[PDB]
């Protein structure tokens, strides 16, 4: 049959996706893209013709993106994360090519050829590329030194040429000097697609990678960085640091969550609870890849393309924190409040409507207009016949991608603790943390 | 105990079909790429067919395209090969194997669980040195050269200890380093096109045919032609 | 009378700022907007030739640009606020696109005329739009049917020519290949102001709208989306998602809020209580509609354009916080602290400055220099005859906006509490919750 | 040290990274863009020929880019930072221009030279830049003025050196339609190099900065801003807001942090501690300027930009947190809980590495592999023999700078408290604020 | 409970002048925009001027530009009409009418609080069914037919009931929603460039005039004709 | 207590050499940008050397590019100056200042706390107002006047107080501004090239030279030619 599935829980006003695919980047490949410059002398033949005067301006446009260039090198849960130096393995590469030769050994693997792979001082090996020759165009094309002297150009058809391959040049530094000599994401300047296709393919990676890669290269581009390098010799180099999606292809769920409250009359004396774990959860070799900070996985059909080091990584056993949220095991995470506020919160096929106080809350859709009025509390509405969900003044267009919702029918957590001594401010604590806070103040109670 | 066991082997007549089954167990299956290697009677350890772990990204060795198909049912814990139009080429020990992969600047799969093999007879590259022999307490080396694909592309190399009757076992994962079991006396190299493993002090259990193993961008993962370390006395 | 106020409370070292007029984005109403495409097959004569080459290279930019698309298509208090998709509604058009009949349908509405509604198989009557005459210039002007294929072309004013209508399709293709397929803001490219001011026009909005969105163009730009969505049959296509400003005109008025400590002198021993409620505030139904992410809203002069989606609908008495905090009524919202530390907070019309320790605070101006030294405690500086206002080493500019502000005197509130029972460590809580917690530790007094 | 150094805490799981060197944006200077406009009838000989239809296209592309800037103006701890306008006097300034003789003033200043300061009303000194001569490109030498106005163009060249001319006022009007009239960084559009190091080299600031901006100039252009201001008489004007580096070359640290726990082995029952005073800090005016947000700022070798508005101003006391974390003097922040979940903080010079429960965690270099396998607990790998730190299934690529690390050996303090009376939930709370709580629940411990 | 009362009505002679004012009351009249419909003495229902609700954008029917000014002073909680150079035409019921409109895929607004009128004598589109019939208990449909603008541009279709004393009350918004006190009988649709109302089991109480209601790309606000519906003895 | 105390000055034969230290205590060292500016013994205030606080920007005066050469020892909270190749136009008492600047729409630095002098003998612009008189109570004022650069160029004007053996002492900083202990008596401004200190009822302890300061884009920052005021019975 067909692809994704969600369900509901009642119980703890949540829901999730499951059968997704996952897309973990691990590693990071490096890869050194070169452009081959000309050095030229400022004294090219000092005329004033119509077109000689627009090369001319073209030169400039030029020698001073090299300089340009050249002046640019000069010597809820997210927070529990942990944080990382992104772009190390690339500048390390970056920085391994500022010793002696590192860059002729380039120059000189890639004359003959416009690839190729090199190994490093440091042994790395390393894919090439030479993706502009503009000291062959310059050196041999332009210096017309038999007729006659770039004093007096003939054609109209070269002074295009010319700044038809310039232009990618001059894209390129203006990139980085906004940017700081590091881009992301990789543009269409950097690397072309059937430069990116091309490089995907000679990586050091497996097939199951590469056609991941290849279908979804609008992806790669956004996980990759452009880090402009060094300037010297003839060589422009800058170094493009691919992603390595080590992990592909097992079973992704997207968990959502919103507040469950008591629905008591009084403006006051309400307690809430809400899951703290929202999020993506991929599973990754015995254990849970966990995505906190759920908007920066970036999805592409099933598959869910994450970043490794926006995770924690946890016991395959916090799968059941959806299914019994109180069993022994794992020991699920919540945050307590007496704001009873309304709110909803859109699932992969559904809604979830949050709805309190004297707030209203509807689900309505584009034909038979308003479809239903929600009763206070947290309920759940499957994105089949509801387009729209409104809560208060706020309209919700649900997502109307296609698959089975299931609703599990339970009784709401927050109905078990007794009012009277339930932690009202506690922003990222445990369910077990508060049965502790519970088991004191009960104790705190000592009588005559 | 993390296992698998094979089953459905036995004798074919050629043009026929055979359907083998690997069972895995001990671990959460979904999660890991698996792969059919074989063996042929007497030696070389070469790749079959791999699938991907939700079984979307499935690849077929030239040995085999059109006439093996891989699958895998992950409910039931289990992997399935189906064989077609069988050859007298094809007569081996069909190894079940658990990938995995291990990123420095490299995405090379290598196995780190194998079954036990299941026997089938049908009836009716990258070189190394083929014979190393060393006294006991000595010290004796492998070499494993490959080309401008594979290792000298960038991937990563393995190593495998076959015993004489065993399935290979893991000795050593991305150039140097050593499984749970595997005892500080192994040790080995990546350099350019090729690798080298390195033996101190020969035992008894060290007497084995020994595999290095790689990824080719064409060939689609690659093993030596084996090594046969042999201990004196 | 005039247009723009103010008014800051010394009691609760906050100030608001009244007389802006709303803007809120309640829906959002999707739009097609075409591009047509020649679909050649890649053999222009490889002529030998001076401007085929030149030809060729244009030809490929756009042959190029088409295949990328191709493979682009393939099968405090802002956490309160529940979270929904943006683009379900532009997506779920885009969805309906692929439908059978559904194209072709539009290919034919709009090949007599620019613009025409039509509608779609689910009824809902969409605004389309052809943008872009591409494939009438290489199919009727380039490659024609009749003479004779071009092996060798005539003038240079058809490779100018040429590359200037094929400009618009490579920027557009360029800005989606960037963003995995979703733009914002929809830019120049992907709308012109001319063709933007168009479709506003025909929207199904009122004039109230019309001209809101008129006016203020580059705003509208920002809350806009722009989807790329097929690309099949001889038609490019992608969704404008623009934004239905659903109310329009209330007063909105902004809570600013500063830390406000006791002026101990001790280095330690100061209590501290700082306003959580801050962000805009339109009203909008009888209710309020509360934004607390400044992000959220943009304005040009009084309009304050909020997007609902980030908003919480709140009872009209949470102005209640502003006159009296510790009315019966609303239940304002605070946190507390023992972290007196130093800093300002600039406001519309003024700026509010928490000096505290041994902190320097003046405020200067730009030609008498200094004209006030704030002492320990939380002030509030109007922009009259001020222009920056200095706390510790960070210098602020203040708002040269003009405007009537009135400083509304009273103690501050924290000299009401026992600093020996006041809770330190409190994040989000309110007024009551905190009176909870001392009531609490006065009954804990009781000895014997 | 002689360069760049790092000391980690053992007993604090915190390192500091020192030998950075200031270069704080304290102020704001702003300087006057202008370009100068042809304000044409649109009678270009309006016939019908080869390169006219050329001419009339990018006439009609540059009025329209006029009249669309015109229709655009109309009728943890980063939470105790405080908020400010961030282009008030950009925008001050703005508002000055549009008073009655200013324009004019600016315009004669301008007609003998490109540069030029000039006092406005207010007496501010504004320095003003015409970087491009459009008025005087269309009224000499677009509409030639002995035969005809140009009635039926001779040559190409002149579509393109006009096209060329004009694709700046383009590029501009395209960035301000986009980002609502104001922009940052500051573009090559908007400011070409030759012209923001002319701006430098000309501002009323000193050599320290003329040096400091001239040499990183890729980061001058991420703090600043554009602001589009005004279009009348015949001048196009937008404020260039630079930033004034104030304090410049004082010493700078970095504080990273991660969090401590007890490493007993039961599911739960562990107790955490994190250093919340992560950031960076320069010391400015024997003060410390605080940094929280440590992506505020951008580095450069050993030059630290950071924004004084997003900095708390501390005592120098503060660095005791790093010494000795329990003085009476400075009272230092942490966070706790009893979230003991692994991860690593990569530092300047090398790793922490907080491993806990079944938590793998390893370090490996590029050749010999893995060289540490950690125990649980907080500990740190310098980054000299090490290139990869994995924790979980997240791989670290680690810095590779150049310096010296020093261990400094300690009880981790989180060793020190008794955790059946150890606060568990404290989101923000200090040192002392914590061990008030233990002082007194452990005083609750009374008989009778 | 909102209210609001028109004032103000009386005679005039022909090129005359006279000033509507309208008090509300019960919700705050800020947050609302503002509108006057007037309806001849025994015909339709025409709209004639908008307010938004902090007199930014304020808009005429043709009828009236230049002869009315619309205006409001919040403060008082009142709008205010003042009509110059009136006309014989002029005469009718001026209704003052709050107005709402939500914003789903398109936004039309609603008039869903009405005054009871102030009368003016002055002396000295979208058709609909012109009526229907039906017993106690049968069904009824009235069709509301619209064009290519307003219905067909993608506005909606609201849906009044004026019984014979009273002003037009709210019985349909948003095409098919029944506001609060409106029975499970009365329902509607939409179907590009047309509506209809459908009355399921009719009561005595049914019998009034029932217009369709929606908003024009360049008319601005329309009523339908008018049904008016009996019911049989 | 912020203090500055040079030492190492004395007598030299031209061509000579010597090596002044600047000790500072008080303040933290490291923080501050260190400055040197010599006084001829009867004749003016004017600038020698700059040299940011971690030695990392250093910049000289023109009299003296190439025989002087500033440097500091942030560890021992120490400023020193080698003077080589002396002349007899070196002759004067050479100061010790610490550099502030106040970033509003100019960063123009001025010294607001500076050494006591060491005087080094040698042997073998801004142009203001020279000479002022009043009486006690009077009002008096001091014309400062500069040019394209510097001033107006959109630097700010500073003022010293020179009592007559003594040091100069910090008066107004940014145009208009009195540190901490000078009282309102003095007054200044800053307008277009030019500025004026302003002295309201003299006192007999305002004796004194009276120098504005300001930085110049090429001179590399300024003092004016000074102002000798003298208080009458």
């Amino acid at each position: 049959g067909q692809n994704i599935t969600e369900e509901f829980y009642q119980s703890t006003c949540s829901a999730v996706s499951k059968g997704y695919l996952s897309a973990l980047r691990t590693g990071w490949y490096t890869s050194v893209i070169t452009i081959e410059l000309s050095n030229i002398k400022e004294n090219k033949c000092n005329g004033t013709d119509a077109k000689v005067k627009l090369i001319k301006q073209e030169l400039d446009k030029y020698k001073n993106a090299v300089t340009e260039l050249q002046l640019l090198m000069q010597s809820f849960l997210g927070f529990l994360l942990g944080v990382g130096s992104a772009i190390a393995s690339g500048v390390a590469v970056c920085k391994v090519l500022h010793l002696e030769g590192e860059v002729n050994k380039i120059k000189s693997a890639l004359l003959s050829t416009n690839k190729a792979v090199v190994s490093l001082s440091n042994g790395v090996s390393v894919l090439t590329f030479k993706v502009l020759d503009l000291k062959n165009y310059i050196d041999k094309q332009l210096l017309p030194i038999l007729n006659k002297q770039s004093c007096s150009i003939s054609n109209i058809e070269t002074v295009i040429e010319f700044q038809q391959k310039n232009n990618r040049l001059l894209e390129i530094t203006r990139e980085f000097s906004v940017n700081a000599g590091v881009t992301t994401p990789v543009s269409t300047y950097m690397l072309t697609n059937s430069e990116l296709l091309s490089l995907i393919n000679d990586m050091p990676i497996t097939n199951d990678q590469k056609k991941l890669m290849s279908n979804n290269v609008q992806i790669v581009r956004q996980q990759s960085y452009s880090i402009m390098c060094i300037i010297k010799e003839e060589v422009l180099a800058y170094v493009v640091q691919l992603p390595l999606y080590g992990v592909i292809d097992t079973p992704c769920w997207k968990l959502h969550t919103s507040p469950l409250c008591t629905t008591n009359t009084k403006e006051g004396s309400n307690i809430c609870l809400t899951r703290t774990d929202r999020g993506w959860y991929c599973d990754n070799a015995g254990s849970v890849s966990f995505f906190p900070q759920a908007e920066t996985c970036k999805v592409q059909s099933n598959r869910v393309f994450c970043d490794t080091m926006n995770s924690l990584t946890l016991p395959s056993e916090v799968n059941l924190c959806n299914v019994d949220i109180f069993n022994p095991k794992y020991d699920c995470k919540i945050m307590t409040s007496k704001t009873d506020v309304s709110s909803s919160v859109i699932t992969s096929l559904g809604a979830i409507v949050s709805c309190y106080g004297k707030t209203k809350c509807t689900a309505s859709n584009k034909n038979r207009g308003i479809i239903k009025t929600f009763s206070n509390g947290c309920d759940y509405v499957s994105n089949k016949g509801v387009d729209t969900v409104s809560v208060g003044n706020t309209l919700y267009y649900v997502n109307k991608q296609e698959g089975k919702s299931l609703y599990v029918k339970g009784e709401p957590i927050i109905n078990f603790y007794d009012p009277l001594v339930f932690p009202s401010d506690e922003f990222d604590a445990s369910i077990s943390q508060v049965n502790e806070k519970i088991n004191q103040s009960l104790a705190f109670i000592r009588k005559s | 105990e993390v296992q698998l066991v094979e089953s459905g082997g036995g004798l074919v007549k050629p043009g026929g079909s055979l359907r083998l089954s690997c069972a895995a167990s001990g671990f959460t299956f979904s999660s890991y790429s698996m792969n059919w290697v074989r063996q042929a009677p007497g030696k070389g350890l070469e790749w079959v067919s791999s699938i991907s772990s939700s079984s979307s990204y499935i690849y077929y060795a030239d040995s085999v395209k059109g006439r093996f198909t891989i699958s895998r049912d992950n409910a039931k814990n289990s992997l399935y090969l189906q064989m077609n139009s069988l050859r007298a080429e094809d007569t081996a020990v069909y190894y079940c194997a658990r990938a995995r992969a291990t990123g420095y600047n490299s995405i090379t799969p290598y196995f780190d669980i194998w079954g036990q093999g299941t026997l089938v007879t049908v009836s009716s590259v990258v070189t190394q040195t083929p014979s190393v022999s060393g006294a006991p307490g000595q010290r004796v080396t492998i070499s494993c050269t490959g080309s401008s694909s594979n290792i000298g592309a960038g991937y990563d190399v393995h190593w495998y200890q076959q015993l004489p009757g065993t399935a290979p076992k893991l000795l050593i994962y991305d150039n140097n380093n050593r499984p749970s079991g595997v005892p500080d006396r192994f040790s080995a190299s990546k350099s350019g096109t090729s690798a080298s493993l390195a033996i101190t002090g020969l035992q008894a259990e060290d007497e084995a045919d020994y595999y290095c193993q790689s990824y080719d961008r064409s060939l689609s993962g690659v093993f030596g032609t084996g090594t046969k370390v042999t201990v004196l006395g």
